[PDB]
C-alpha cells in the first residue's frame, strides 16, 4: 500500500523540534534527554530491549539498550476498499468547536464532482426471482 | 618546582591549576565509552644512535607542534633492552667521558614510555571522541574513573590572556623525571588500587597530567572562544560543550592553528599517560 509513508516519516520527524526544543510539549520531560542523545551520537546504534538480547559482539562497538518507546499506534488501511467509522456516543472528555470566543461556527466548504465517486439512484427492489 | 608558569610574571603551575573552572551542562550523553590496551606497534630497522636527549628538547620537539620534520623512528633506541641512560636523560649506547648511568628500574620504565611513543602514522590509535572521553572523565572525576553522566564545559579567567604562551612554557617543561616512578611502579607489577593511592599522595604529577591533559583538548577542540576584558589586561576564554561537539582536530587559525601528525602525537600522549589508572585488558 505504498503512500505517503515516507512523506510522513519525514514530517513527523519535523514536527518533534516544535517540542524538543520549546516547551510546552509531550516530552514529558525525560524524552528530551534520550531524543538529544540519539540526534546528538551518531555512533551508537539505539536498540529496543528485545533486539539488543540478539546483537552480540561482532559489530560497531556503539551500542545502546534503548526503551520508552514513543505512544503512537496508527492504524492501516486495507486493501482500496474503503473505511467507515462508527461514531460514539459514550466518553469521558470533550473536544471544542470554534475558539474560545465565539457563538456559531461556519464551515464554508468546497464539494466533490460527479466524476470522482458516483451517486447509484437504483433501489434494490428484488432478490431471488420469486420476489417477482 | 614542575615550572614557573610564565605569563610575564611567574607562577607554580597551583595557582594555574586552580585559576580554571571546569562546569557541567545538560543533555547527558549515556555513551559510556571503554579504555583500550594502547597499541604500542613499535617497529623499524633503521635507527640513530649517538645521544639523543630525553627530557626538554624531547617534549618540546614532540608536543610543542614545533616543526613537522617527519619526527620519526629516532626513538627507535627504545627498544634494544641493553642501552642506557645519563642522568642529564641523555639516552645513548655509549657513556663516554666516565659518565654514569642510571639504576635499572628507572631505566626501564623510562624506555617502556617512550617505546609506547615510537612509530605513530603505522599505530592504529582509537577515534579521538573516546579520548576526550577519557580526559575529561579524569580531569572531573577526579582518580575514581566514574562515568560521566553530563558534559562539562571548560573557562578560564585572567590571564594576560596568551594560551599561545601556555603552550610555550608547555615547550619548556621537563617531565622525566617527574612521571619516572610512577611508570616504575607500573613495571614491576602492581596495581589499580596502590597506583592510585600513590597518585593521590605525591601530588606533583597530579598537577602536571591535570595541566597536560587540559592542554591537549584545548588544543584539539574547536568549540572554543576567547575575548579580552577591555578594562585590564585579562583574556577570559572558554571551550564549550568539549565531548559532544568535536569529531577532528582543527584548523581555525586563530586559537592553535594545528597540524595533524603532532595531533596524533598528542592523542597517543593522553592514551598512553591514563592508561595506568584504569581497569583491566
Amino acid at each position: 500500500h505504498k503512500d505517503s509513508s515516507m512523506t510522513w516519516l519525514k514530517s513527523y520527524a519535523d514536527m518533534i523540534y516544535d517540542s524538543v526544543k520549546n516547551s510546552n510539549s509531550t516530552i514529558t520531560p525525560e524524552i528530551r534527554k534520550l531524543y538529544l542523545r540519539m540526534y546528538n551520537q551518531y555512533m551508537r546504534i539505539f536498540l529496543p530491549i528485545e533486539q539488543y538480547m540478539l546483537y552480540d559482539n561482532t559489530c560497531w562497538p556503539f551500542s545502546e539498550k534503548i526503551t520508552l518507546k514513543i505512544n503512537v499506534r496508527l492504524i492501516s488501511s486495507r486493501e482500496n476498499q474503503p473505511v467507515l467509522w462508527k461514531t460514539p456516543i459514550d466518553t469521558e472528555n470533550l473536544i471544542s468547536i470554534v475558539q474560545p470566543d465565539e457563538p456559531i461556527n461556519k464551515l464554508n466548504f468546497t464539494a466533490i464532482p460527479s466524476t470522482m465517486i458516483r451517486l447509484n439512484d437504483n433501489i434494490t427492489m428484488y432478490r431471488a426471482v420469486k420476489d417477482m | 618546582m614542575t615550572l614557573t608558569y610564565w605569563d610575564k610574571e611567574k607562577r607554580m603551575t597551583l595557582k594555574q591549576m586552580i585559576q580554571q573552572v571546569a562546569i557541567n551542562e545538560q543533555e547527558n550523553e549515556l555513551t559510556h565509552y571503554v579504555f583500550t590496551t594502547p597499541l604500542s606497534m613499535p617497529t623499524f630497522g633503521k635507527p640513530m644512535l649517538g645521544y639523543v636527549p630525553l627530557n626538554e628538547v624531547a617534549t618540546s620537539k614532540f608536543f610543542s607542534n614545533v616543526n613537522d620534520f617527519d619526527r620519526d623512528n629516532q626513538l627507535a633506541m627504545a627498544h634494544f633492552p641493553d642501552t642506557t641512560i645519563t642522568q642529564a636523560y641523555n639516552l645513548t649506547n655509549s657513556i663516554k667521558p666516565g659518565d654514569t648511568s642510571l639504576p635499572d628500574a628507572e631505566v626501564a620504565a623510562l624506555k617502556w614510555f617512550w617505546k609506547f611513543f615510537t612509530s605513530i602514522n603505522l599505530v592504529r590509535q582509537p577515534p579521538m571522541d573516546n579520548v576526550m572521553y577519557w580526559a575529561c572523565q579524569f580531569l572531573s572525576s577526579g582518580t575514581s574513573f566514574l562515568p560521566l553522566e553530563r558534559d562539562v564545559e571548560i573557562v578560564f579567567s585572567g590571564f594576560k590572556g596568551s594560551h599561545i604562551c601556555m603552550f610555550s612554557n608547555l615547550r619548556q617543561m621537563n617531565l622525566s623525571p617527574i612521571l619516572c616512578p610512577y611508570y616504575d611502579l607500573i613495571t614491576n607489577f602492581k596495581t589499580t588500587t596502590e597506583i592510585r593511592a600513590y597518585v593521590d599522595a605525591h601530588e606533583e604529577l597530579k598537577s602536571l597530567l591535570t595541566y597536560l591533559c587540559l592542554c591537549t583538548i584545548v588544543g584539539l577542540c574547536d568549540t572554543f572562544t576567547e575575548t579580552r576584558n577591555m578594562d585590564t589586561g585579562e583574556y577570559v576564554w572558554k571551550v564549550r560543550d568539549v565531548v559532544s561537539r568535536n569529531h577532528t582536530p582543527a584548523q581555525n587559525v586563530e586559537k592553535f592553528c594545528y597540524t595533524i601528525q603532532n595531533a596524533k602525537y598528542m592523542i597517543q600522549l593522553v592514551h598512553v599517560l591514563l592508561f595506568p589508572l584504569t581497569d583491566n585488558k
